[PDB]
């Protein structure tokens, strides 16, 4: 049910309601996980990894991990160590500003900045199934931890620039993201129940789809589906989207790999 | 012979006072338009209970005809925010303002021109139905 805990494995608490962020308090009296809109039966395929299918590409990425590739001859775990401890954390802080690069990147541009730079190997494609595994091996070491993502200082302007797009009407349909998610969360559109549309859990395990979707790619086909033409995935746009949207989770434990419609 | 997008008049209500057509709407057409995911699709946003799995966004349509003239359920065919200010329903007989286009479904940029979601006949076909919900 929408009130009920979520409790993974029998040891991850996940923070499924919260207060509104402080940007958002005018438009929602609280802020809730996808999680929250989906039936029993849904539910329960979170609570615990074995019931969890896109747990299976996390563990398949746990042994990427440890595994040499590229020119160099190095696994990520020789730079970042145990994929738990290195990687312990970051899910609920990206995207953010990063020293290097004077821009906010997402974790997905910084993997494939090590695979490039570091490793001399391919890139991977950013919403291909080798990157949504490492980046749901990512997000599945920092469960239960709250999202906390920076909206102000040298993030402010991607953030300003994600907001305007999440409110911007598109596509022959003309329906921005508020559209629905905002104006209309709880209610249906066909058999689907409308969420917020947060991302605290991706990348999400759809079973419809039966694949993790990467941010960029559920973004990508939200955009189709007012029968307009997307943003280009890994696009100065869709980052800075993401940013916004994830800071409209705030507060919000990160999930991923959840498990969706 | 048909009022193309530019030409429907269009009081201060929203309403429409003429058909967009000369052609008689047929209510079993609009019946099945209106349950075509790929023209009106509107069961994704509305229940009719005379029609599986509707939407709630907008509300029932039950009665519709009862409550509402004919010219308003036909203004708010051809341009829903003509009627509703800022409402999420889509403009069916609308063709410029939009912002990214594109092809149906294909993530394609529409290049030339526009056609509207539905055509002046898809609409009173539609609306002949929507007017034997009493
Ligand atoms: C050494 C040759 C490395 C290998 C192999 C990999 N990474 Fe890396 N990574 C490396 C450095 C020196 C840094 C920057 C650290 C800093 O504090 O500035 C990184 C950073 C990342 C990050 C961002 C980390 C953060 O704290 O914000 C990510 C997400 C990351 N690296 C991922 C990653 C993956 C998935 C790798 C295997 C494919 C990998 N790195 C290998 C150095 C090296
Ligand atoms: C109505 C026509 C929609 C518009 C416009 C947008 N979204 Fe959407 N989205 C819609 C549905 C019916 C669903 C599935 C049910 C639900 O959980 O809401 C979604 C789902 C998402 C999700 C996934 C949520 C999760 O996994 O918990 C996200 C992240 C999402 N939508 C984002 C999103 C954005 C960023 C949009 C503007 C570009 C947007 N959606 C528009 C319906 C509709
Ligand atoms: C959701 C994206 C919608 C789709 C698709 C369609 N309609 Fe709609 N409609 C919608 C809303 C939200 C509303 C209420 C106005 C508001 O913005 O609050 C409506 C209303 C109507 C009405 C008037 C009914 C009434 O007010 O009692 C009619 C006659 C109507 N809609 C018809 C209609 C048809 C025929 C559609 C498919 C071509 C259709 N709507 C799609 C939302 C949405």
């Amino acid at each position: 049910g929408p009130d009920d805990p979520l409790v993974i494995n029998g040891e991850i608490e996940i923070v499924t309601r919260a207060p509104t962020p402080a940007h958002l308090a005018d438009r929602f009296d609280e802020i809730r996980s996808g999680w929250t809109f989906r039936t029993d039966d849904t539910q329960a395929l979170e609570m615990d990894d074995f019931e969890n299918s896109g747990m299976v590409f996390v563990e398949e990425a746990r042994a990427v991990w440890d595994r040499p590739e590229g020119t160099e001859g190095k696994a990520c775990a020789d730079c970042h160590g145990a994929v738990d401890d290195g990687m312990y954390g970051l899910r609920a802080v990206y995207p953010k500003y990063v020293e290097s690069a004077g821009k906010v990147r997402t974790v997905e541009q910084m993997i494939n900045a090590c695979r490039t730079s570091r490793m001399g190997a391919p890139e991977w494609d950013y919403i291909g199934p080798d990157m949504t595994a490492m980046v749901a091996l990512i997000a599945s070491v920092s469960r239960g931890m709250p999202v906390s993502v920076a909206i102000d200082g040298p993030a402010q302007s991607t953030w300003e620039k994600g907001r305007e797009i999440y409110y911007t009407r598109y596509g022959q349909l003309d329906l921005s993201c508020a559209s629905c998610h905002e104006q209309y969360f709880d209610h249906y559109i066909r058999a689907d129940h409308l969420s917020q549309g947060q991302i605290n859990g991706f990348p999400s395990y759809r079973l419809k789809n039966a694949r993790l979707n990467a941010v960029h790619d559920r973004f990508r086909g939200c955009i189709r589906d007012t029968r307009g033409v997307p943003f280009a995935v890994g696009s100065p746009e869709f980052v800075a989207l993401e940013l916004y949207v994830a800071s409209r989770g705030n507060g919000l434990s990160v999930e991923g790999p959840s498990v969706r419609n | 012979a048909e009022v193309a997008p530019g030409d429907v008049a269009i009081d201060g209500q929203g309403h429409v006072a003429r058909p967009l057509t000369d052609a008689p709407g047929d209510p079993v057409e609009g019946r099945r338009l209106m349950t075509d995911r790929s023209v009106g699709n509107c069961i994704a946003c509305h229940e009719v209970t005379e029609m599986q799995f509707p939407g709630t966004v907008g509300p029932s349509l039950d009665g519709v005809a009862a409550r509402y003239p004919e010219a308003m359920i036909r203004g708010i065919l051809v341009n829903s925010k003509n009627v509703f200010p800022e409402t999420v329903m889509p403009a069916y007989y609308r063709v410029e303002g939009f912002n990214r286009p594109g092809i149906a479904f294909t993530s394609k940029p529409i290049e030339g021109e526009i056609r509207p979601l539905m055509t002046a006949g898809q609409i009173e076909d539609v609306v002949a139905y929507l007017m034997t919900l009493t």
